């Protein structure tokens, strides 16, 4: 790193070309993201990395540095964006939590909770699609997804192409790459990336379920920002 | 004066009351600064008015509708308290389905009722709502309570809060939807 | 190796071809020549609106388009539904007959309408849904449907220059000048001329070729957009009607300023009746080329999309291209520097591109003399609505609103009018309204005028509008995606007569995140009609809501603070 | 069906002092006597219906949402009904004695809620008492000490289920094959110290109901007695283990009936009836029919169904409940608090002496078996036996699900009770809040689930 630019009146080192999110999470200081990976990159679907800079808000994991380049990434208007965005996909989908084996272990509901997110009040939507649980180790709940690519990018990288989101607008959902549409058709297997990396609790392992003790999950006593990336990241 | 609160389940599981009651001896003391109106644990059959009111669960039929209303108007500040009342919660899952399905899966379909077993519908059972919605849907909330239920320590800390005129806080740790 | 990295060139075409139903032995054959599993393909396949028609012999779908509404589309629907025992959006059991909607097909000033195999039916009626009934009940081809059912109108109610000069001369003409050979001296003529995109952005023309040619790679691409998917909009569908060989010459124009190998025009598929037009008038325009054949001509294609607004989006168009759903890039690198296939490329509206062919003809001088100084040269407008003359209208850059809007003889007493199609501004017809210049300086348009009378509901167009943002969301990313559904479930409540104050302030938030933090341009026009419902009409939508004593964080006086009272090409293109 | 000569209603919407929501009706004649009485469950959730297609492991955590104060209890029967599924019968030593002291933390919590903050402010304040001081509030200003101890019952009993599920109300710790966790010595220490001061005050609150009934037993046999079989769970030895077990049902002279019935096979044993005017269903065994086959359930049904209580004090003390004037007060209506308080003992000895036992600390957590599609699980919850049946695909996603809880069990005699109750107190017209409250006290008696019957 030689080349530096500002992130909230504060020097951060880069190499280029990275992007302001690569740069700022490189140098200990977060920005909060959903679809940005180390391994895998940024999607560019969740858009909580969203920063003031040039001079409008747009996405820090797009947005390249450059020398001097005056990013901020926290004020009023952020926050309130981003609790927003927090709030539409939990509307979204059936983000009930209570009932949910990723609680503590999620990272939507991590920073939502960081947020102050105390209440959606938007109007749920309380869609019907069912589990895929065709594969004999896997599931797919796809009410829980947030359509953050990273399984379908993991699944890729590693050459198993067993994943696709598909359809437009609120039709748009993960789906087998098979002929019969299950995940069990693929060559999808629980070894995979893709099986492991849902940082939600869409695309889970089957029967290892509320393993851990209220009080000792991930996200229990941390929050994202105060996490390394062996912790936050999976 | 001693100020005034009332609280109400309504589409819940009565659990968000348990909480409030987890706040142990501590009860005792709220005794001694609060009366009671309407509410599980007195027998004031109608609400009001008074100054706070404790909303467990969202509303599943219409007369849980009128109760809120009710209590809407009666109360000044009026908090929902845990998942169910913030967004609907357990029951509203059945907002995936059509609530007529499930009430023929149940009284009519099951493998282990009597034969000739009908869904019951008499004067006394009351109009069941397409949807369960949350409180906020119908009435307007001056504070949402999050969890499920919220622990008794979130409870105490918030309605002390409000007993001082100081402004409810939910820093990350405490903040639960579980 | 990413989403967007999985490119299938072919595919849209691929899936054209496939379907004259998508079975697992045609997926087969696909997945084998683009070498992507079966579901990946199919999953492609369900973006596009008109690869998810049920099959059947006749498939007929009624333009769910605000005018056609206002010109009775849904007693129409209904009434042909009714014969058949089938509601909107199924299929007969027998497979002879699918009903179903679509968004506006570009026939706005011919409601209402109906597109039926692929082919338009405007001005139906109580009379031609009876005939058209007896025909599917006796089962008659299509090749023997009286040919005029299918004629579309392309009325030019006021000529300027532009169009003048289109009659006047012929397309091939401009070869002759001595501009069209030297690339640079195009690039300056435009330049000169000030032109700016007529696509909705308003992109200075010659800054966005600038940024494609100070590219190393040779290799290039030219696209002209013909995805003419704003609602309201048909302005690009009489030019590509009357004048193909013009486009196609503006197109060569183009391509040779930025050093374009090849050339594409992206047809929509409700278009596709114009294919037959534009294939010979392709023909006579390749050989028109000189200089300096045979290894400097441009090769000209032409690529039919499948049904989605959102492919018009700069972007979006280059990936359906690349044969991937439409979802608009995550910039940068912009398509300027890296686009269709890697290669630096760049689009332009058909409006644009007839303008370059009429600038290297004439000069920059003759352009920037119309108009005003910022929005330089002749526009096309297309009127229709409650107005008794609906067409084309040329005017200047600059002409006041109300001058447009009278020109096309309103039929009962004015009341509101939406600009530059549901993506712009719903207004009230007021005197200070009308008075204001059409010009991307002031009050901007993409040529769409449509005009509403006082039989008119504005929360019923609203929610219109809010439907069609809804069901066009390309899904890529959260506040858009999710945003465009909360608005047009708030719409039927107010429709359900049940909605309260809460339920309209708490769209709030969602109408400033999708301004702020979406991909494209999409998100911020969605929310552009609830906004001016607001601006204009607070007491007519006040009207139709139950009290609610909800107090907002943000509300919606606060949104309106941060837009209308007080830019597209922010999230297209780089900055300067 | 309601044949054939009410003329008047009269409705107690919504009751006081209970868990959830019910209603009780009353219907009066043109004279002003009662005809009949009736208890309502008015509201409806579908769970388990809405619950096929979600993974069995979400179901122990997901299903206790349905109350309230028995979360535990189906916690428990979720998790044991699972056991089976995965092919485990006998759990291992740490995981059945973790899930044991949690069980026996809810009944001694629910049973010192009811009492104290739910049916106390009656029987020790007056029936008839002026409705503002009729509660937890009114007691906590006279009788301070009384409500002191009981709230601090409760509150061992709760940190007790914290300790083991993880947090008080909707824990996760029971798991298929056992349990996710242990004690740690400070936990274990910690509530060992506190275990014999705790059980002294339910041995005082257990003094206290019989003086009680020796003062009031003749205004108490008012309320009725009841001449219906006592259905309950018992262990092979036959004591009360309110943990697990097998059926037994005795008639009104009990007179063992059935005995050692695998409830596995409640599908054969018992079959449910279902009224118009209630979402509650009525369950009776079905080689019986109704009404002879109807039952109950509860504290006292348990204490006459056992042949012992593996405590000496709770043993002594129920020894006492079942001789008393002249074993009328077991059968009556007013006597299931004598029965209930005797159990809250008993669960208070069961942990004073559980706590001391090591295996708490241990690691024989969880247990593997072999797989199968059916799952049942019974448990006696704080009111009444409860029974959860599950049915999993090769999926792992739930086929079907019946929850039969222990509130709906004793549908039929708390009608019966009810309308006991209206004739004893309301055929004497005319009516008022305190002879109203005078219903309720009857149906406060039971501690019925409205929530779990809720479902
Ligand atoms: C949702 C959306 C839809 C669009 N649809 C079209 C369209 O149908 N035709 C068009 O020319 N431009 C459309 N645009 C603008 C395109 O970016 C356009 O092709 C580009 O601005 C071309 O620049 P030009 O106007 O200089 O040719 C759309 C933009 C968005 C965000
Ligand atoms: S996936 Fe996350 S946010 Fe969604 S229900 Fe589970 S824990 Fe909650
Ligand atoms: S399943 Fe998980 S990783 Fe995959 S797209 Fe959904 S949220 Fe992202
Ligand atoms: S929020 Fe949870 S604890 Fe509170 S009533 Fe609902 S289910 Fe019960
Ligand atoms: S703003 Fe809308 S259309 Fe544009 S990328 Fe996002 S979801 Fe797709
Ligand atoms: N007790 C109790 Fe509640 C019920 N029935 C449970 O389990
Ligand atoms: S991290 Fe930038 S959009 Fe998800
Ligand atoms: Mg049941
Ligand atoms: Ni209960």
């Amino acid at each position: 790193a030689s080349e530096t630019f500002t992130l909230d009146e504060e020097s951060i080192p880069f190499v280029p070309g990275q992007t302001v999110l690569e740069a700022a999470l490189a140098a200990g200081r977060y920005i909060p993201h959903l679809c940005w990976h180390p391994e895998m990159g940024n999607h560019g679907s969740c858009r909580l990395c969203v920063v003031e800079a040039n001079g409008r808000i747009q996405a820090s994991c797009a947005l390249p540095a450059q020398p001097g380049l005056q990013v901020v990434s926290k004020s009023e208007t952020l926050t309130r964006v981003r609790r927003t965005l927090l709030e539409m996909l939990f509307a979204e989908g059936n983000h009930f939590c209570p009932g949910c084996e990723k609680s503590g272990d999620c990272l939507l509901q991590a920073l939502a909770y960081a947020h102050g997110m105390t209440a959606s009040h938007f109007d749920p939507f309380y869609p019907q699609r069912r589990i895929d649980a065709s594969h004999p180790d896997l599931w797919l709940d796809p009410n829980r997804c947030i359509l953050c690519g990273l399984c379908v990018r993991a699944s890729l990288a590693e050459g198993k192409e067993a994943l696709v989101i598909g359809g437009r607008g609120i039709a748009s959902r993960l789906l087998a790459t098979s002929a019969s549409g299950r995940l069990g058709d693929t060559a999808l297997a629980a070894t995979d990336r893709a099986a492991r990396i849902c940082p939600v609790g869409a695309l889970n392992f089957k029967a290892a379920g509320f393993t851990t003790p209220i009080g000792k999950r991930r996200f229990d006593h941390r929050p994202p920002e105060a996490m390394s990336d062996k912790e936050r990241y999976t | 004066r001693k100020i005034r609160i009332a609280t109400a389940s309504l589409a819940g599981c009565f659990g968000c009351h348990m909480s409030f009651a987890d706040i142990d001896t501590r009860l005792l003391a709220l005794a001694e600064w609060v009366t009671f109106d309407r509410s599980p644990l007195t027998d004031w059959k109608t609400v009001g008015e008074c100054d706070i009111a404790l909303i467990e669960g969202g509303v599943c039929n219409a007369e849980n509708v009128e109760v809120l209303r009710a209590y809407r108007r009666a109360a000044r500040i009026l908090v929902a308290v845990g998942a169910c009342a913030i967004n609907g919660g357990l029951p509203a899952q059945r907002n995936q389905h059509r609530v007529e399905r499930l009430l023929t899966q149940v009284f009519e379909a099951d493998r282990h009722l009597a034969p000739g077993s009908r869904v019951p519908n008499d004067p006394e059972l009351p109009l069941l709502l397409e949807h369960v919605h949350p409180i906020h849907e119908i009435v307007r909330v001056d504070y949402y309570l999050p969890g499920c239920p919220p622990t008794a320590e979130v409870i105490w800390t918030f309605l002390t809060d409000l007993l001082v005129g100081r402004e409810p806080h939910f820093p990350y740790p405490t903040l639960r939807y579980d | 190796t990413t989403e967007r990295q999985r490119t299938a060139p072919g595919l849209l075409a691929a899936l054209h071809q496939a379907r004259s139903p998508l079975d697992a032995q045609a997926l087969a054959e696909l997945s084998t020549a683009f070498s992507l599993p079966p579901g990946e393909i199919a999953a492609t396949a369900s973006f596009y609106h008109f690869f998810q028609t049920p099959p059947a012999r006749y498939q007929i779908h009624f333009v769910d388009h605000v005018v056609d509404h206002h010109a009775g589309v849904a007693a129409l629907c209904n009434h042909l539904c009714a014969a058949f025992a089938i509601q909107p959006g199924q299929r007969t059991a027998d497979a002879r007959l699918f009903v179903g909607w679509t968004a506006c097909a570009g026939l706005s000033d011919q409601a209402p309408a109906a597109l039926i195999n692929g082919r338009p039916m405007p001005r139906l009626d109580a009379a031609r849904i009876d005939a058209l009934i007896e025909k599917i009940q006796a089962q008659i081809p299509m090749d023997q449907w009286p040919t005029e059912w299918f004629a579309v109108t392309n009325a030019i109610h006021r000529h300027g220059p532009l169009l003048t000069w289109l009659d006047t001369t012929p397309a091939e003409a401009v070869f002759e000048h001595p501009t069209a050979h030297d690339p640079d001296a195009i690039l300056q003529a435009v330049t000169d001329a000030g032109l700016r995109g007529r696509g909705g952005a308003g992109f200075p023309t010659a800054t966005k070729w600038r940024f494609c040619r100070e590219n190393a790679d040779p290799e290039r691409f030219l696209i002209c957009n013909a995805d003419e998917g704003e609602p309201g909009t048909f302005k690009d569908r009489v030019l590509l009607t009357r004048y193909p060989e013009h486009l196609f010459a503006g197109m060569i124009l183009a391509a040779r300023a930025i050093g374009a190998d090849k050339a594409i025009l992206y047809l929509r598929y409700e278009y596709q009746y114009l294919l037959p037009q534009l294939e010979a008038a392709r023909e006579r325009i390749a050989s028109a080329q000189a200089t300096v054949p045979q290894a400097e001509r441009v090769t000209l294609e032409i690529a039919l999309g499948a049904g989605a607004y959102v492919c018009g989006e700069e972007s979006a168009l280059i990936e359906s291209l690349e044969g991937k759903p439409g979802r608009p890039r995550v910039r940068p690198p912009y398509p300027v520097t890296q686009g269709y296939l890697g290669h630096p490329t760049v689009v332009n509206n058909v409006e644009t591109l007839v303008a370059v062919a009429a600038i290297v003809g004439n000069g920059a001088a003759w352009w920037r003399a119309l108009g005003t100084p910022d929005s330089s040269g002749p526009k096309l407008f297309c009127v229709s609505g409650d107005v008794a003359q609906p067409g084309l209208y040329e005017f200047p850059y600059g002409v006041a609103l109300g001058d447009v809007v009278t020109a096309a003889r309103p039929l009962g007493t004015r009341y509101a009018v939406q600009v530059s199609g549901p993506s712009g501004t719903l207004l009230p017809a007021t005197p200070e309204q009308l008075a204001r210049p059409l010009a991307f300086e002031a009050l901007p348009c993409n040529g769409t005028v449509m005009v509403f009378d006082v039989r008119r509901d504005p929360v019923a167009i609203v929610h219109h509008f809010a439907r069609f943002f809804a069901h066009e969301s390309c899904g890529f990313c959260t506040p858009c995606r999710v945003g465009t559904q909360l608005i047009a479930k708030t719409f039927e409540k107010i429709a359900a007569g049940y909605a309260t104050r809460f339920d309209l302030e708490r769209l709030a938030p969602a109408l400033e995140a999708m301004r702020l933090a979406s991909n494209c341009g999409f998100g911020l026009s969605a929310g552009n009609p609830v906004r001016d419902l607001i601006a204009h009409f607070r007491q007519q939508l006040e009207a139709q809501l139950q009290p609610h004593d909800f107090i907002p964080a943000f509300s919606l006086d606060a949104e309106l603070a941060a837009t209308r009272r007080l830019h597209l090409a922010q999230f297209e293109q780089p900055e300067v | 069906s309601l044949p054939a000569n009410a003329t008047r209603r009269v409705a107690i919407d919504p009751l006081s002092r209970v868990e959830g929501h019910g209603k009780v009706t009353i219907w009066l004649d043109d004279d002003g006597q009662v005809v009949e009485a009736r208890l309502h469950i008015v509201e409806f959730r579908g769970f388990e219906a809405f619950i096929v297609g979600r993974p069995y492991w979400e179901a122990p955590v997901v299903v206790q949402r349905l109350c309230g104060i028995c979360p535990v209890s189906h916690h428990l029967a979720a998790a044991k009904a699972l056991d089976r599924l995965v092919g485990v019968t006998q759990l291992p030593p740490t995981a059945e004695k973790m899930r044991r002291l949690m069980h026996y933390g809810q009944v001694l919590q629910s049973h010192a809620l009811h009492f104290f903050y739910l049916a106390a402010p009656d029987l020790l304040l007056g029936f008839s008492a002026d409705p503002a001081q009729r509660n937890v509030f009114g007691l906590a200003a006279q009788k301070r000490e009384l409500a002191r101890q009981g709230i601090l019952v409760r509150q061992f009993g709760q940190e007790c289920i914290e300790a083991t599920a993880g947090k008080r109300i909707h824990g996760t710790s029971a798991v298929p094959g056992g349990i996710h966790k242990n004690l740690s010595r400070r936990e274990r220490m910690a509530l060992l110290s506190r275990a014999p001061e705790i059980r002294s005050w339910c041995e005082a609150a257990v003094a206290l109901i019989e003086r009680l009934f020796t003062e009031h037993a003749p205004f108490f046999a008012q309320f009725g007695s009841f001449q219906t079989k006592t259905f309950s769970l018992v262990a092979a030895d036959g004591s009360l283990d309110l943990y697990d077990g097998t059926f037994r049902v005795k008639e009104a002279n009990g007179a063992i009936l059935i005995d050692h019935y695998d409830p596995n096979d409640y599908d054969q044993l018992l079959v449910e009836a279902v009224r118009p005017w209630s979402y509650m269903k009525f369950p009776y065994l079905k080689a019986y029919g109704e009404p002879d086959g109807f039952y109950r359930v509860g504290p006292s049904a348990r204490l006459i169904n056992c042949d012992r209580l593996t405590t000496a004090r709770a043993e002594a003390a129920r020894q006492r409940f079942l001789t008393f004037d002249q074993g009328t007060v077991a059968h009556s209506t007013l006597g299931y608090h004598w029965a209930r308080l005797i159990e809250m003992l008993h669960c208070a000895e069961l942990i004073e002496a559980l706590l001391t036992d090591a295996d708490l600390e241990g690691g024989e957590l969880r247990a593997r078996g072999q797989r199968q599609h059916r799952g049942v699980g019974v448990i006696e919850a704080p009111r009444g036996t409860l029974i959860h049946h599950y049915e999993v695909g090769d999926d792992d996603l739930i086929t079907y699900c019946n929850l039969i809880v222990s509130t709906t069990h004793n549908n039929a005699v708390m009608n019966q009770a009810v309308t006991t109750a209206a004739k004893a107190f309301l055929s004497g017209v005319t009516l008022t809040e305190a002879l109203l409250n005078h219903i309720e006290v009857a149906v406060r008696a039971f501690d019925p689930c409205l929530s779990c019957a809720t479902h």
